[PDB]
């Protein structure tokens, strides 16, 4: 339930073929650009980066949690249904 | 009359049954009044 992980952007690379090595069954692998992950500060920078080094990109928007209403005493009130029926 | 303190006269308590306290709030209930309505029969409904 932290969010401290959610304020940087991040540029990643598509994933590719992991076949298993017929000796002991590890994860083979023959994308260089597999574990490579760049962090930035803000969208504009990181698709100056992409744009920079030539790659095709597809940015999403960053999602924020809508700000809600809480309020305690809606869990007792007396004419809506939000009435808890228990504590 | 003459102000008899040296005895006790809260004995009523002693011939009291277990349904004492419910059947004298039965009939009780005439006694009472509509009571306030907050819309829906129940929260959940």
């Amino acid at each position: 339930s932290g969010v401290n992980n959610t304020k940087k952007w991040k540029m990643e690379f598509d994933t590719r073929e992991r076949w298993e090595n017929p000796l002991m069954g590890w994860s083979s692998t023959a994308d260089p650009l597999s574990n490579l992950v760049l962090t930035f500060s803000t969208k504009e920078d990181a698709v100056a980066f992409a744009e920079k080094n030539g790659w095709s990109f597809d940015v999403e928007e960053r999602k924020v949690p809508k700000p809600k209403s809480k309020s305690y005493g809606a869990n007792f009130s007396w004419n809506k249904r939000t009435r808890v029926s228990t504590k | 009359e003459p102000f008899d303190n040296s005895t006790y006269r809260n004995l009523q308590h002693h011939e009291y049954s277990t349904y004492t306290f419910l059947d004298l709030n039965v009939e009780l209930s005439k006694f009472r009044m509509p009571q306030p309505s907050s819309g829906r029969q129940s929260p959940r409904h």
